């Protein structure tokens, strides 16, 4: 139609918009215009939707496909992380079909140091199944880690970092494993150097070491603290480029029903943004290895909520005036407003995509007050509540922050109503072709829409909130 | 009209040749497209040497509909035999689309070899040069045009009109 290629000739035509027609469009010379258009839109855009349009080339028909592949192809010259992410997401949704063979041909044509590195820290893992303590998990986590410095630096990277870089040193000794399973997961600190761009810049240069634990010393610190004592002892921490990472290792978990949550949060974290409301939430990386392995973003300063509780013997709102301060410091306002924006926020999170499972082992606390979920395994197809320890350090129900807390979320219902296309395509999409425990009974994503309560007015919109907090309690 | 040419146009179905044959009478382009069934007719008016011709362009779609598609080959003084650029299945079967034409035309008639969808710059799978030597090599005219950004469409009809004009011209 005439009407169609002016609306892709519009500005109003985002990366978004050619995502949604290449997904419902039955017309062939469409999904191929728009197979041309992604070469035009910004690199950083288009990778946001690598996993719906890898899933889209291996589950939709050959002519969806093969409108992808010629964008792919180029990315993948361009970047060696988009080959990697993309070897890695195309094995890990299809189970066979196109994708492995594009797969293969990915890894034929100096991805080896990288798959090398990742294969590693993957075997680790299962390697601590036979150990029944975690403390000789952690034992051996620290010997075989020390293992990988023979193999630095090299041509490898972490993708759940933001930044292009090569890692020189791995410090074995601050990794710890979390407990005691068979499949249990465990900690890394890596020290990369950043580069302007990987794919031009050589490998680093290699500065060895001499032990006595003067910086081996693992203990429980702050992360501003926990850093300088491995600056201090590393033979890269005088340069400049010289960061510290932190990526928990699933060897034996599913994470891309945690990578679809990612997406969400921060698609809603962009939704809010843009109808400038100060909601709060905290999207962390996953980088799925496979249908069954992955890592996870690890967050500093950050410690579950069961553990504040524990450590320090106190109520959630003894601990922020212990650890912030009194009510009237700007110390403590300043972390209040920041548990309220944050709560507002996840439970709006929590609402769309129905994340069941919710207790404070799965949630967080960092060094500003906010919270953070994680463990997004319990969503769509235990619920949250707003218990009363969490009631009080807003000031009470009939306090201030407390009505400030439920216009929050009105607000975001109301900005997550105006942009609700832009989250339901990326559930919508990785619907194809899944057998994750989301996707099922095919209300998923009608009842996701619904949801959204698009019918109702913003006073109807009001009762709702005030509804959704009677039942958080 | 001084001359009532008969073009048609031949090409693997979804390759711009309703597209063209509409950009070229009417400026309209449509992305959402219904295959031609059996055949479409539009006309146009050209002046050649200050002579103004009629042109009928029947889009034959032709084993599927032999009995009209021959008949439509038959007297026909021009033919745009038009591939997909961003699809190299229909860049190899043009040989087969020339044998049936030959088989059905005339000997006289001239043949231009078209590459549709010049626009999709970046999923371009026919090389501009093989087709271009393809021309040479078969006797052809090769020329990409693209039927939406509207390039090359009113200067490939009047590059093999004014080739039927000046081929009429031993007489
Ligand atoms: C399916 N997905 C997950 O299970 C998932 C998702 C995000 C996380 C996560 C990301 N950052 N981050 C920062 C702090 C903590 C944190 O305080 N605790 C106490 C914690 C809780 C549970 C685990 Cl299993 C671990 C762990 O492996 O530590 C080595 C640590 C957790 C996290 C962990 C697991
Ligand atoms: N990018 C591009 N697309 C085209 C061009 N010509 C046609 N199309 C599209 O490709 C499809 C071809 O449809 P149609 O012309 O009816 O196929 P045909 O007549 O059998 O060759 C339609 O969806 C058109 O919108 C062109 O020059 N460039």
């Amino acid at each position: 139609q005439s009407w169609l290629l002016r609306l892709f000739e519009s500005k109003l035509f985002d990366i978004s918009m050619a995502i949604s027609y290449l997904y419902n469009s039955k017309e062939p010379g469409v999904q191929a215009y728009i197979g041309n258009r992604l070469f035009c839109f910004r690199n950083e855009d288009v990778d946001f939707y690598l996993p719906q349009l890898l899933n889209m080339y291996i589950h939709m028909d050959e002519d969806v496909g093969d409108a992808i592949k010629p964008y792919i192809v180029h990315r993948c010259r361009q970047s060696i992380n988009f080959s990697l992410q993309c070897a890695l997401l195309l094995g890990a949704y299809s189970s066979h079909s196109r994708g492995t063979k594009l797969r293969k041909l990915i890894l034929s044509d100096r991805l080896a140091p990288e798959r090398e590195f990742i294969k590693s820290l993957m075997a680790i893992g299962k390697r601590l199944a036979t150990l029944p303590t975690k403390e000789q998990k952690t034992q051996r986590l620290i010997s075989e880690l020390s293992l990988l410095n023979h193999k630095l630096p090299a041509r490898v990277w972490l993708p759940t970092a933001g930044f292009d870089h090569h890692v020189v040193r791995v410090p074995h000794t601050q990794a710890v494993v979390y407990n005691s399973k068979d499949k249990a997961p465990y900690l890394i600190y890596v020290e990369v150097l950043e580069c302007e761009n990987f794919d031009t810049t050589s490998v680093p240069a290699r500065i060895p070491e001499n032990p006595e634990d003067p910086s081996a010393v693992a203990l429980k610190e702050p992360w501003q603290e926990k850093v300088r004592r491995i600056r201090e002892g590393s033979p890269y921490g005088h340069l400049p480029n010289w960061r510290l990472l932190s990526v928990i290792v699933k060897c034996g978990d599913d994470l891309r029903q945690e990578l679809l949550a990612f997406q969400v949060l921060k698609q809603l974290q962009s939704i809010w943004e843009q109808e400038r409301v100060p909601l709060w939430i905290k999207p962390y990386k996953i980088l799925v290895i496979s249908a069954d392995s992955g890592m996870i973003e690890y967050v500093v300063n950050a410690v579950s909520i069961h553990q504040v509780k524990k450590q320090s013997q106190l109520s959630l709102l003894d601990y922020f005036l212990q650890e912030h301060g009194s009510y009237t410091t700007e110390a403590f306002l300043s972390a209040q407003r920041n548990f309220v924006q944050s709560c507002a926020g996840y439970c709006l999170v929590c609402y769309l995509l129905q994340v069941k499972d919710r207790h404070n082992g799965n949630i967080l606390l960092d060094a500003e007050g906010h919270i953070i979920h994680i463990d997004f395994g319990f969503i769509l197809s235990s619920a949250f509540k707003l218990t009363t320890e969490f009631v009080d350090v807003m000031g009470g129900l009939d306090g201030d922050m407390f009505n400030y807390y439920k216009m929050l979320m009105l607000q975001g219902l109301i900005a997550a109503r105006k942009h609700m296309d832009k989250v339901v395509q990326i559930v919508e999409i990785m619907q194809q072709g899944s057998q994750l425990p989301c996707f099922h009974g095919s209300s998923t994503i009608r009842n996701l829409k619904e949801r959204f309560h698009m019918s109702m007015t913003e006073e109807q919109l009001q009762l709702l909130v005030e509804q959704m907090v009677d039942g958080s309690m | 009209y001084d001359y009532l040419f008969k073009v048609v146009l031949i090409g693997d179905s979804g390759v711009g040749k309703s597209n063209l044959l509409s950009r070229f009478t009417r400026n309209e382009f449509n992305l959402e497209s219904k295959s031609t069934i059996g055949v479409e007719f539009a006309t146009r008016s050209i002046q050649v040497d200050g002579k103004t011709i009629k042109a009928q362009i029947w889009d034959t779609a032709l084993e599927r509909y032999r009995a009209i598609t021959s008949a439509y080959y038959r007297g026909a003084v021009g033919a745009l035999l038009v591939y997909d650029i961003a699809k190299h299945l229909t860049y190899e079967n043009v040989e087969r689309w020339l044998k049936e034409l030959r088989d059905h035309a005339d000997s006289n008639i001239v043949i231009m070899l078209v590459g549709n969808k010049s626009d999709l710059r970046h999923l371009r799978a026919v090389p501009t040069d093989e087709a271009r030597a393809f021309a040479e090599k078969n006797g052809l005219s090769f020329i990409e045009t693209s039927a939406l950004d509207s390039t090359n469409v009113e200067a490939a009809f009047q590059t093999i009109l004014t080739e039927i004009y000046r081929i009429v011209s031993q007489k």
